């Protein structure tokens, strides 16, 4: 049968400092035993001083990241250029994620 | 556009009246007179037929008295077709109540439901109302003998004796004259007939021009019997009364 | 399963229903009332799947209460039951059938006689001297088939229920935590506050 | 399909159909409700287009929405049926989900909103009805009287009336009801309600029907006679002079 | 009220004005057509009027090929005629698919009639200002001609004509038939029946024709076709050596 | 786009009349005469074939239609309106009856069905009443023979005999004298022929008269043999020849 | 007749203008916005002395940080407030923060022009414009205290102060004069109270005028009769001088 | 006359006019003034904002649609919202589905098609607002003018709103000059301001009064209001 | 009585559809554009009125392609025309998807006709305020077509519409009379430039921008392409020359 999911490996790590925070991730992308790419970034700058990575099934991670950046775009539009605080970005993501609770985004995300 | 040809059948006059309803009532007043008289051991429904001829077959005819279920019947005043539509649906709501609760439907519930269907055409949809008025004669374990009436405005009320159609004021006045709380079926029939006799827009009240019905709870039985009088029997009941 | 027994005496109907709600490895509550008053002379007892149970009960309650007000009248027990049956029989062919079993014990004020109806989640209805749902019936029906008499008093019926409960506490594997008894008669519905020790 | 805007604005800022619905209200029998110190009474006059009625069956003017709330109206009888049923259901629904019967206010706000809604939805004409809804909030003893109109507006009253000649009887209430001492008893409240009704009902025992609502689901309709007693004693608080 | 002359509702005399006007519309084009049945064919002639020199004369026709067997000629404006053509094609196809045989002329006619009847009864549908003459050599009935109008009427004819000078042609035609006493041109080749067709349209319209003034369509067993200017001319010649 | 005509096109006038309905009755009045006489052992319905040109082919137009094998209908008013009513009436006889009870519907019920449709055209949003009146004649094992008339309002009534359209009144009057309850079909046919003659302005023969009957069972018209319950259709359309033979006995 | 979304030859939507008229007959509502809060005061306007004045809701809370006063056919405002509330709560749910007042306001005005009879633009399911106008006042961290006037046309403006209802032109004019950057919450309460007094037919007292304010510290507070009465008294004295 | 054929957008007058659309166009002429003008490297929008009282805000007339597009409105604001929102969505779709910045020319084509539906459909209503659209894309700077009739035109510059004709003529002369203001943002703005001043009468353009927007080569569509337009008077 | 012109689907007593005809007027009040069919293709050209110098030159294109082998030009309410092209496009695609081969011109035309004719069938829509000249090259020849608001269309040797319509057709009639042989697409391009130029005289007030486009079996491969540069000037020149 068609299996809508896959695993593209990778690993990401995030650390919050006093006046900074980092979000690191490896750059390899695989499939089963083959290396798809030695350089395919998965940690992105989403504007408003917010970096995010959704690691797992790249298709899903990509879709997720796309939908969020866009959510940031519209937050500006609908709420007169206000900057999306991280706490707010978080909760927003909860909703993005939970919207697919019955056909999940097979990813573990961090911002 | 399309609005151009819309009559707005459910609007209010500056006087807070519903045109289409008022105008439907008027239509009804040109219809054959129907009467319902409630006794202490029965109910009589009698109606005067409109549109007659030497050739019209009265035997296999029923244009004014209809059976809704074994314990309830209605007399109609208005468009016979609009009538049948409401009847067929009332008959159904009766059977639904039955299936759902395994008890025959209380007369008033059936009535109220029908009145609610009419009130609809009064408040939404943009369609003409039904030019019909009903006199329901029915029996039930909670109130026994009942007589109600409904018209195009979807309003209903209960009666000891009543009439609908042409000459209501005349007939009503005659009924208020000779009716008394402790009447009896054989007497109400007479009254019913007399009343028709003096409101008829014709020469003489003949059998072929009548439809008669009674709902009696005979003592030697228990089940409420509904008897829709057959032509020969109208002729008979008519001679007895003396109209001949 | 939980226990739902009902026995129709001469002038009343007594429903007995277990006080326990267990989920998995723990008894969460020992005082549940697996019953809802449909109308002043009609009580319904229920048991089955976790949520469907109360949900179906309260829904039927609402509908019967509404009718009571719209007509300022109380539907006969027989009526209430036929209603319940049809709700069930319609449910059995829905996407997610209510998996609930009910006993309806009501006093018919018009006929002046107590009645008891047993209806299963499939909308299978029957009128009976005594009934039960679950495994309880497997013991009680024979017990009752033997000790039951049509002309018993409310008190005699209660004692009969007592026997039933005892047999059940003796032979059933689950500790159902006792029962709550309720009598439906001409003057209404009352709960026997004294059954844990009578 | 039928979605014609019937309630719409006219050059002066009026919604005719709404206003014309008020007229149908004025054309309906009077209804009064006055609240005492431990009760609320609702009286209504009786129609007269034809007579030889069966008093037993005909749907009276006061209806129970729930065991503790009543609603009387003035207007299109048929139109009122719809509001009642809709109100009753919500009365049940509210019980089912909040596990508490509605407050008179809630019930009022509900019925009210249904009316407003019909004044701005396509394909429908406003309700030709105004209502008096009274009773007591669950577990409270302070009487509640509210009134609603076809516009959808609502609010409460110490005493109030609607229907034909309500302008006349309102005056009687305005003069005879003191907010410092509302009819401190079921009796005097009934009386004051009858007195008021009399001023316009025009001496007719069988022309009046009164209902009293007390706390905790105690709602009682007076007998044709008990009222007649009120009419009698009342004609004396006018004759002894 | 006074709007009973905009939408298809009855007027106090019991008439549908919009239907009436629709009939007047059929004449807007000023073309006349006729159809006659041979012993085993059916011909319909319709004038062809190409005013403008800037048009491509071959794209002008009020004759349509509905199915391998049915031919239809319209008397009315083109946008309504084409709208009726398409549907008649859609319908004849659907019938073949669902019933396993070719839709006959009369049934196609009847079906086309019924839709018209509908515009006659529903406010939102304006009738089509066109008259449709369907012809074919039905496998069961023989040469056939069925015509329908905006009122929803349809019927079969021994021969027919339609257009501004309907009455003149009809009368000439009726006469020919009273003379013969039969119901069809007693001729073997469709070529000849086409001749009679033109011949009598001439005798009745009091006019002579050039090849680009006519449109001819024939229907034989298992086929309906429109004639070419040259086939038409072969005819025009044949008659101009008879008359 | 879309049928936004969702309101009634037939409403009530201040005099209580339903304009569109009265108007449809006028249209009926302008229509050719059609009648139906009921016998003790049959029923006949007939009408005139108003050949609208001698070029047209009369036979290719049935004004008299078989609804079921024991029921027929004829009309007066707007033919198209009729034709579509036959289609529907023929369909409903199946969908609301033969597909549920395995037997054809009885006259009054079928009539009842037809009538309901007509009523709808009197109240449904966006339509105009039908401009026809029909005479439906049939027979059914339990009611014997019948004859019904259905008006654009949707009202129907049974008749011993009647006529509708143009020469209605005169015809109604002619029937009232000739009719009686001991008429054998042949005699009613005859009477129908006479009655029809007086309305008919010009030619009168089997090529201009469409007369049909509902009588005895006709097995030769069944199309098959071997089943002793289906005895044959009772409706028969008279042939031109059969009409003439009775015409030549005026 | 003609449709409900028809443009006059002057380029305006009839039904909109007409509703704006109906709005002119409403009880006055005044709101003034200062660096210490926003006041919203309204005139109850009892149509009879038997009506229980406190049962007049013309100033509502949308959220702890947003309040609102209406003027016009007040029954039409119910669905608007609801939408306003849901809009704010929902925002808190999806973003864990307060909705900006502009944003809340803008959400309410999106309803405005959604009236029609099959207007090929979206699915406009409302038969006629709202016959009411709102004064929306609140506070957010980004743009401080704000007052907005929302009309049934879909437009809304921000005002340092504004009056709507019957006495609008007069009151507006007065406001215009009295208002200034460095006003104080109490001064504002007064002006509203004063200006209300002026345009009010009956004599302003605690049972017919209602005041309310919204401040960062305590949020939307509808002044209780006793507090307002004290202010009314504080006014008779301020006016009873010069 | 008129009174019979102006009832809706589905009726043509006997001259071939659409009055509802025409009436729509009038609300634009009633609106405040705004001007657009582009060089070969930037496109600016200067619009006069209009207050209601001396106690109110000056209605915002410019809206950013994407990082590369935006517009100034004249007329019925709601309709502006509805339309810009649509322009926002179509810009979003191009980015998301094609990773392509939407062509102003195409944005234009899309707006026209949207308005047109409300000018041939029953019960609907034309939009009542005109729009000046500017943007920088794969083919340089652009300025588009949109009218409720459905007509959209690309111009070197233009103006709309009350008294627009002043600036519209001004630019018509000033053309040869401004179209050459390449690589100098502030100047084009100035040119814009001058132009906008050609349609004034009321009072001189101030802080709360002015609204300017600029888009270009290395400049994302940015909105300048009040405190920041001071240097441009 | 009157009023037969307030609704789009209403037939007048003379059997005309007034709204369709008022539509035509909106057309006549518009720019001219023509189409000249030739020996193996068709050419289209339209006058483009220069409302102001503010207009950016050669940018507000008006001719439109459907698919890759069809040109469409119309005069009138521009948007109505665009609407008509969007459907054309959609209908072209639908045809290709199901049949693979690109839509034949006759077929394309009829698809257009039918959609336009449809806009004269209901009173909830107004007809189109444009006449469209379109055509291209297919499996068997070049095809030029013009469609009117009534949905009427036919095949043309040449065609024109808009204000300059008459002078245009005059010129066109000249061409058809003088060159019965046909015209090379090269020539037609010139001729079109002329006809437009002449036709501008019926509106000699405002200056204009010429716009041509062609589809030729040997010059553009059967694909629609616009005329730009070298080939454009040649025609503008040949035009300004014979204007005197």
């Amino acid at each position: 049968q068609f299996n809508p999911y896959g695993d593209n490996g990778g690993t990401i790590l995030g650390i919050a400092g006093e006046d900074f925070a980092v979000l690191a991730g490896d750059t390899r992308n695989i499939t089963d035993y083959s290396i798809n790419s030695r350089y395919e970034p998965k940690v992105f700058d989403c504007g408003d001083n917010i970096v995010m990575s959704a690691n797992g099934f790249a298709a899903d991670g990509d879709a997720l990241v796309k939908r969020f950046k866009n959510s940031v775009k519209w937050y500006h539009f609908d709420h007169n250029d206000k900057k999306l605080s991280i706490n707010s970005a978080a909760r927003n993501i909860q909703h993005l994620l939970y919207g697919k609770r019955f056909f999940p985004y097979y990813v573990h995300t961090i911002i | 556009g399309s609005r151009r040809y819309d009559s707005r059948t459910t609007i209010f006059s500056p006087e807070g009246r519903l045109y289409q309803v008022e105008y439907a009532l008027e239509s009804i007043s040109h219809a054959g007179t129907a009467i319902g008289i409630m006794a202490s051991d029965g109910i009589v429904l009698a109606a005067e037929r409109k549109v007659t001829s030497t050739l019209l077959e009265q035997d296999t005819s029923t244009e004014k008295l209809y059976k809704l279920n074994d314990k309830i019947a209605v007399a109609v005043a208005g468009l016979t077709a609009d009538a049948e539509i409401l009847i067929n649906t009332a008959r159904i709501h009766a059977q639904n109540y039955l299936k759902t609760y395994n008890e025959d439907i209380p007369v008033e519930i059936l009535v109220r439901r029908l009145s609610d269907i009419k009130q609809g055409y009064t408040q939404h949809g943009g369609l003409r109302p039904f030019g019909v008025s009903f006199i329901y004669a029915g029996y039930d374990d909670r109130y026994g003998y009942q007589l109600y009436t409904s018209n195009p405005s979807g309003n209903y009320t209960g009666w000891k004796a009543i009439s609908v159609g042409a000459n209501t004021s005349a007939a009503q006045t005659l009924l208020q004259m000779d009716y008394k709380d402790d009447m009896k079926v054989d007497d109400a029939i007479e009254l019913a007939l007399k009343t028709l006799s003096k409101t008829t827009d014709s020469s003489a009240l003949t059998y072929d021009r009548l439809e008669f019905a009674t709902i009696r709870k005979g003592a030697n039985d228990g089940e409420v019997y509904q008897k829709i009088f057959k032509p020969q029997e109208i002729k008979d009941i008519l001679v007895k009364t003396g109209i001949t | 399963m939980d226990i739902i027994l009902g026995i129709r005496v001469q002038d009343s109907v007594i429903l007995a229903s277990s006080k326990a709600v267990t989920r998995g490895i723990s008894v969460l509550k020992d005082s549940d009332d697996k019953t809802r008053q449909l109308s002043p002379h009609t009580l319904m007892s229920f048991a089955g799947e976790a949520g469907d149970t109360v949900q179906f009960a309260e829904y039927i309650q609402a509908n019967i209460q509404l009718y009571s007000i719209r007509e300022d009248y109380e539907l006969s027990p027989q009526a209430v039951s036929s209603f319940v049956r049809q709700e069930l029989a319609k449910s059995i062919r829905s996407r997610r059938p209510y998996q609930v079993n009910v006993l309806i014990g009501g006093y018919d004020k018009k006929k002046n006689k107590p009645e008891l109806y047993q209806i299963d989640y499939l909308g299978t209805k029957v009128e009976l001297p005594y009934g039960a749902h679950g495994y309880s019936g497997f013991y009680t029906f024979s017990l009752l088939d033997h000790h039951y008499r049509p002309d018993m008093t409310t008190e005699e019926g209660l004692d009969l229920l007592k026997l039933c409960v005892q047999e059940l506490e003796k032979r059933m594997p689950m500790d159902f935590k006792g029962v709550i008894v309720k009598i439906v008669d001409k003057d209404g519905i009352r709960q026997v506050d004294d059954f844990q020790a009578q | 399909g039928y979605d014609r805007a019937l309630s719409i604005f006219s050059p002066d800022g009026h919604i005719f159909q709404v206003e014309y619905a008020l007229e149908a209200v004025k054309r309906g029998t009077c209804a009064v409700g006055v609240k005492g110190k431990n009760c609320v009474v609702l009286g209504c006059e009786r129609r007269s287009t034809l007579k030889l009625q069966d008093t037993r069956i005909t749907p009276s003017k006061v209806s129970k929405i729930d065991s503790h709330v009543v609603l009387s109206f003035s207007g299109l009888n048929a139109d009122s049926r719809i509001l009642i049923e809709k109100a009753r259901v919500e009365a049940q629904s509210h019980r089912l989900t909040l596990e508490d019967p509605v407050t008179v206010e809630y019930l009022t706000r509900y019925v009210a909103g249904v009316q407003q809604r019909y004044t701005q939805s396509g394909g429908v004409r406003p309700f030709g009805v105004s209502t008096l809804i009274a009773g007591f909030d669950p577990r409270d003893d302070e009487p509640k009287l509210y009134q609603t109109e076809p516009s959808g507006i609502y609010s409460s009253w110490s005493a109030q009336t609607i229907g034909r000649n309500s302008k006349t009887v309102r005056e009687f209430l305005e003069k005879n009801y003191d907010r410092k001492e509302p009819p401190a008893t079921v009796e005097e409240c009934v009386k004051l309600t009858v007195r008021s009704l009399l001023e316009v009902v025009q001496t007719g025992a069988k022309n009046i029907e009164i209902t009293v609502v007390k706390p905790d689901s105690d709602i009682v309709a007076l007998s044709s006679e008990e009222i007649n007693q009120y009419v009698t004693q009342i004609e004396q608080e006018k004759q002894e002079q | 009220a006074g709007y009973d002359r905009h939408i298809t509702i009855f007027s106090p005399e019991g008439r549908l004005y919009q239907v009436e006007y629709a009939f007047k519309a059929t004449n807007q084009t000023n073309i006349n057509s006729l159809a006659v049945r041979g012993k085993d064919c059916t011909v319909v002639i319709s004038q062809k009027k190409v005013p403008d020199k800037l048009l491509d004369p071959t794209t002008v026709s009020y004759i349509f090929c509905i199915s391998r067997t049915i031919g239809m000629v319209v008397n009315g404006p083109i946008p309504d005629a084409r709208n009726a053509a398409l549907r008649a094609k859609a319908e004849a196809a659907e019938f073949r698919y669902k019933y396993g045989y070719d839709m006959p002329c009369d049934v196609l006619a009847k079906r086309m009639a019924n839709l018209s009847q509908i515009y006659t009864q529903r406010a939102y549908m304006r009738p089509l200002g066109v008259i449709l003459t369907f012809v074919s050599v039905d496998e069961e009935l023989g040469p056939s001609i069925y015509k329908t109008d905006p009122a929803g009427y349809y019927v079969g004819y021994k021969a027919t004509a339609t257009g501004p000078k309907q009455q003149e042609i009809t009368t000439n035609l009726e006469n020919h038939f009273k003379k013969s006493k039969i119901d069809h041109i007693n001729e073997e080749s469709w070529e000849k029946v086409v001749e009679f067709a033109i011949t009598h349209m001439i005798d009745a319209l009091g006019t002579e024709f050039s090849k680009n003034d006519l449109e001819v369509g024939v229907a034989t067993k298992d086929k309906f076709f429109t004639l070419s200017a040259e086939n038409i001319e072969e005819r025009l010649v044949a008659i101009a050596e008879q008359d | 786009m879309t049928d936004r005509y969702s309101f009634s096109l037939t409403t009530f006038s201040p005099s209580g009349k339903l304009g569109q309905i009265d108007y449809a009755l006028t249209a009926v009045k302008q229509g050719v005469t059609s009648l139906g006489i009921k016998a003790t052992n049959g029923v006949v319905i007939a009408t005139e074939k108003k050949s609208s040109s001698p070029l047209a082919m009369s036979e290719t137009l049935s004004k008299v239609s078989l609804l079921t094998p024991d029921i027929g209908a004829v009309y007066s008013g707007m033919g198209p309106d009729y034709r579509v009513l036959v289609d529907k009436s023929r369909k409903v006889a199946h969908t609301s009856y033969k597909r549920i009870y395995g037997e054809y519907p009885p006259t009054k019920l079928l009539v009842s069905e037809v009538a309901k449709i007509m009523q709808e055209a009197t109240q449904s949003g966006g339509v105009r009443p039908f401009g026809v009146s029909l005479l439906i004649a049939g027979h059914d094992e339990f009611n014997g023979f019948s004859l019904y008339q259905v008006d654009p309002s949707g009202s129907y009534f049974p008749w011993k005999a009647t006529a509708i359209g143009k020469g209605s009144v005169a015809a109604k009057t002619f029937l009232e004298k000739r009719w009686n309850d001991e008429l054998e079909l042949e005699d009613a046919i005859h009477i129908a022929l006479l009655t029809l003659k007086e309305s008919v302005e010009g030619e009168f023969n089997g090529d201009t008269i469409e007369l049909a009957i509902i009588g005895d069972e006709n097995p030769d018209l069944l199309g098959y043999t071997g089943i002793p319950t289906d005895k044959g259709p009772r409706f028969r359309k008279l042939t031109s020849q059969e009409i003439n033979d009775r015409l030549e006995a005026l | 007749d003609r449709g409900v979304s028809t443009f006059s030859p002057e380029g305006r939507l009839f039904q909109v203008e007409y509703s704006l008229e109906a709005i002119k007959l409403g009880s006055t509502a005044i709101g003034i916005a200062t660096k210490e809060g926003v006041v919203l005061g309204v005139e109850k306007r009892a149509t009879s002395p038997l009506l229980e004045s406190d049962s007049i809701e013309k100033i509502v809370e949308i959220d702890r940080h947003i309040g609102c006063a209406m003027s016009g056919l007040t029954a039409d405002a119910r669905s608007m407030i609801e939408h306003a509330r849901t809009a704010a709560v929902t925002h808190n749910l999806y973003y864990d923060e307060d909705i900006n007042v502009e944003s809340l306001t803008q959400s309410v005005c999106d309803l405005a022009l959604r009236f029609g009879e099959g207007a090929s633009g979206e699915e406009r399911l409302m038969s006629r414009p709202f016959g009411v106008a709102l004064l929306i006042a609140g506070h957010d961290a980004d743009d401080g205290y704000q007052l907005f006037h929302a009309e049934p046309s879909g437009t809304f403006y921000r005002y340092n102060a504004k009056a709507i209802g019957s006495g609008s032109e007069g009151a507006q004019a007065e406001l215009l004069n009295e208002w200034h950057s460095s006003l104080t919450l109490k001064e504002a309460e007064l002006l509203v109270l004063k200006i209300l007094k002026q345009v009010m037919e009956e004599k302003l007292d605690e049972n017919n005028a209602q005041l309310s304010c919204i401040t960062k510290q305590d949020g939307f507070k509808i002044y209780d009769n006793e507090k307002t009465a004290e202010l009314i008294k504080e006014l008779k004295e301020k006016e009873a001088a010069e | 006359f008129r009174n019979n054929y102006d009832g809706d957008t589905v009726t043509f007058s006997p001259t071939g006019r659409l009055f509802q659309v025409e009436y729509a166009l009038e609300a634009i002429k009633q609106g405040s003034v705004t001007v657009g003008l582009r060089s070969n490297t930037h496109a600016v929008l200067v619009a006069l904002k209009r207050n209601a009282d001396e106690l109110s805000s000056y209605q915002k007339k410019i809206i950013k649609c994407d990082e590369h597009m935006g517009l100034s409105l004249a007329g019925l604001a709601p309709d502006a919202r509805v339309l810009s929102n649509y322009l926002r969505q179509q810009c979003n779709y191009s980015s998301l589905v094609f990773n392509r910045k939407l062509a102003v020319e195409r944005a234009g084509h899309l707006l026209c098609d949207k308005a047109q539906k409300n000018t041939q459909s029953y019960g609907g209503r034309p939009y009542g607002v005109g729009l000046l659209i500017i943007g920088y894309d794969k083919s340089g700077a652009h300025l588009l003018e949109f009218q409720p009739s459905g007509n959209v035109t690309e111009l070197y510059g233009t103006a709309i709103g009350a008294r627009s004709q002043g600036a519209k003529t001004y630019l018509e002369r000033t053309l040869d000059t401004f179209i050459k203001i390449d690589g100098n943002p502030d100047e084009l703005i100035k040119a814009g301001v001058e132009a906008i001043s050609q349609s004034l009468r009321d009072e001189s353009l101030t802080v709360d009064n002015l609204s300017i927007a600029i888009v270009g080569k290395d400049t994302p569509f940015t909105i300048y209001d009040g405190e920041a337009v001071a240097k441009y008077i | 009585g009157t009023g037969y012109d307030l609704s789009n689907s209403v037939f007048s007593p003379d059997g005309r559809n007034f709204q369709v005809e008022y539509a035509v007027k909106a057309v006549e009040n518009g720019t001219t554009s023509i189409g000249i069919k030739c020996n193996d293709g068709v050419v289209f050209a339209v006058e483009k009125l220069i409302t102001s110098k503010l207009l950016v030159p050669q940018k507000n294109v008006k001719i439109q392609v459907v698919d890759r082998h069809i040109g469409c030009v119309y005069s009138g309410l521009i948007p109505d025309g665009r609407h008509l092209v969007n459907r054309g496009r959609e209908e072209a695609a639908s045809f290709k998807k199901l049949y693979k081969t690109p839509i034949p011109i006759p077929a394309f035309a009829d698809r257009l006709g039918q959609y336009v004719q449809a806009h004269t069938l209901y009173n909830s829509v107004r007809p189109f305020g444009v006449s469209t000249i379109f055509g291209g090259v297919d499996k068997n020849g070049a095809h030029l077509y013009m469609l009117e608001p009534s949905g009427s269309y036919w095949g043309y040797k040449g065609a024109a519409t808009g204000k300059g319509r008459q002078s245009a057709k005059a010129e066109l009639e000249k061409l058809v009379d003088h060159h019965p042989e046909g015209l090379s697409a090269r020539e037609a391009v010139k001729q079109a430039a002329k006809i437009i130029y002449l036709a501008h005289e019926d509106n000699k007030e405002k200056d204009f921008e010429l716009e041509i486009s062609w589809c030729s079996l040997s010059e553009t491969n059967g694909l629609h392409k616009f005329v730009k540069g070298d080939l454009l000037q040649e025609a503008i020149d040949f035009a300004q020359k014979e204007i005197n």
